């Protein structure tokens, strides 16, 4: 069995670290809800 | 002993070992399906029972219908409110990429966090949850890209 415990408020933080790129990917979503990359 | 109408909105760890993360808003708990697999959750005496769920969307709501409807504007940067297992919640700003499927385009964040972080909320500059983190792909270099998974209100 599972339970939940509080982790914080949902707020935008000013001066948060910015990182990561913004890739454009061709993906496929199957009926199980899993994403996979599309072969070239 | 609470004022009538009081809730406790916020972000929560889904524990079992942290298996996921979820959003409490307007009395409904929102997380990803693969985190709880539609199982009931405990909230210290109170028990949360599933209300709506979809395996393909990988989303589930407890105590009521899905309440989150804000969407990424396709243009501005977002913030992942990452709640990793064993670490404090922390905001990460990023410009989303794009998942392109045969049925349209979805925003995606190129941020890499353990599996127990699934269900962490993604925010617009208003602080509105535009989706949940934790369902995506691992690309060739081993890094993880997550879709901005949003439900319907």
């Amino acid at each position: 069995d599972m339970y939940i415990e509080r982790a914080g408020d949902i707020t935008w933080e000013k001066d948060a670290e910015v990182t990561g790129n913004s890739p454009r990917l061709d993906v496929a979503l199957d009926e199980s809800g899993d994403f996979s990359l599309v072969e070239e | 002993e609470v004022k009538k109408g009081e809730t406790t909105d916020g972000v929560y760890r889904v524990m079992t070992t942290q298996v996921g993360v979820g959003v409490m808003q307007e009395g409904v708990f929102h997380t990803m399906w693969h985190v709880t697999k539609g199982a009931a959750l405990r909230s210290g005496e109170g028990r949360l029972d599933p209300y709506w769920g979809d395996v393909k969307q990988d989303l589930v709501s407890y105590c009521g219908p899905w309440k989150l409807d804000a969407a990424w504007d396709g243009l501005s940067e977002v913030q992942l409110l990452a709640v990793p297992p064993g670490e404090r919640a922390k905001n990460i700003q990023t410009l989303p990429g794009i998942f392109k499927t045969k049925d349209g385009d979805i925003g995606a964040v190129a941020l890499d966090y353990p599996a127990g972080t699934s269900g962490s909320p993604i925010l617009d500059k208003c602080g509105r949850v535009i989706g949940l983190y934790g369902n995506g792909v691992v690309i060739k270099n081993g890094s993880y890209v997550s879709a901005i998974t949003q439900g319907k209100r």
